[PDB]
């Protein structure tokens, strides 16, 4: 017994947007940075555009539309909203432009300039996003610093919904069949039994914050993924990041409990990081913290952020 | 990154 999903899938015309430049090139297709100018609205909207490869399998399209299905059914400040799709010879997915790209890349490039206030703020925002996903009974199933985008250094959003699943109101657990999977982010219960929960997302949340507090270090690097299940069973966990007070690290550890019900709830994480965010230098010890500072076309006059463009 | 995703079967 679930509510009808009355979200609107918007169909865009190829004429309504112009692609300025190429963010990335993929086997699947090319991702473009461009502007979306809805017809006769006198606004221009920074967008990221996927244009799928000319040779597109019927599986790859059926899979991509699921991602669009999800990204369209979400409305939250800390989740990437999807503006619409374009049904050209190759389908185009259209999302809000996240100029600073991947959060993982961002921490790697800026570690010297990143301060406790930002880190903790990020932890909170991701927790809010994930909490919203729980309200929508959604399980992301692939949360990692690679899948959080940076709109501004002070505003990050969760992304990459390709693996996301929906739970029947009765349904409590998700059972899956073999596919490529992010072993080093996964709950143990997921690796052993292909089981996913809102709580298995918390585990991945744990790993995600750990990525941020190590400035982009690779979890369980040097050890092969085939070994991970046996190692968690032993009780071994990721080490405490150098900048991390026990308070923060405690919290990560809790995400990695084995009794999944013993792990914290995203709403609780929101609360804990939010307390900590108030007094950042008490909870993260970073050299030079007190002094760190963090932050085209001329057609900019009419530009509006997707976040301010509401339908 | 591709090296993070391992074929589960």
């Amino acid at each position: 017994g679930e509510a009808p999903n009355q979200a609107l899938l918007r169909i865009l015309k190829e004429t309504e947007f112009k692609k300025i430049k190429v963010l990335g090139s993929g086997a699947f297709g090319t991702v473009y940075k461009g502007l979306w100018i809805p017809e006769g609205e006198k606004v221009k909207i920074p967008v990221a555009i996927k244009e799928l490869r000319e040779a597109t399998s019927p599986k790859a399209n059926k899979e991509i539309l699921d991602e669009a299905y999800v990204m369209a059914s979400v409305d939250n400040p800390h989740v990437c909203r999807l503006l619409g799709i374009c049904l050209t010879s190759t389908v185009q997915l259209i999302t809000q432009l996240m100029p600073f790209g991947c959060l993982l890349d961002y921490v790697r490039e800026h570690k010297d300039n990143i301060g406790s206030q930002y880190l903790l703020n990020w932890c909170v925002q991701i927790a809010k996003g994930m909490n919203y996903l729980e309200d929508r009974r959604l399980v992301h199933r692939d949360l990692a610093a690679r899948n959080v985008l940076v709109k501004t250094p002070q505003h990050v959003k969760i992304t990459d919904f390709g693996r996301a699943k929906l739970l029947g109101a009765e349904e409590k657990e998700y059972h899956a069949e073999g596919g490529k999977v992010p072993i080093k982010w996964m709950a143990l219960e997921s690796i052993l039994h292909r089981i996913y929960t809102h709580q298995s997302d918390v585990w991945s949340y744990g790993v995600t914050v750990w990525e941020l507090m190590t400035f982009g270090s690779k979890p369980y690097d040097g050890i092969p993924a085939s070994e991970i299940s046996s190692i968690l069973e032993k009780g071994e966990r990721l080490p405490q990041p150098p900048i991390c007070t026990i308070d923060v690290y405690m919290i990560m550890v809790k995400c990695w409990m084995i009794d999944a019900d013993s792990r914290p709830k995203f709403r609780e994480l929101i609360i804990e990081f939010s307390k900590m965010a108030r007094d950042p230098q008490r909870y993260l010890v970073i050299q030079g913290d007190e002094r760190m500072h963090l932050p085209d076309e001329e057609d900019m006059d009419d530009v509006v952020d997707a976040d301010e463009y509401l339908i | 990154d591709e090296e993070d995703y391992y074929e589960i079967p």
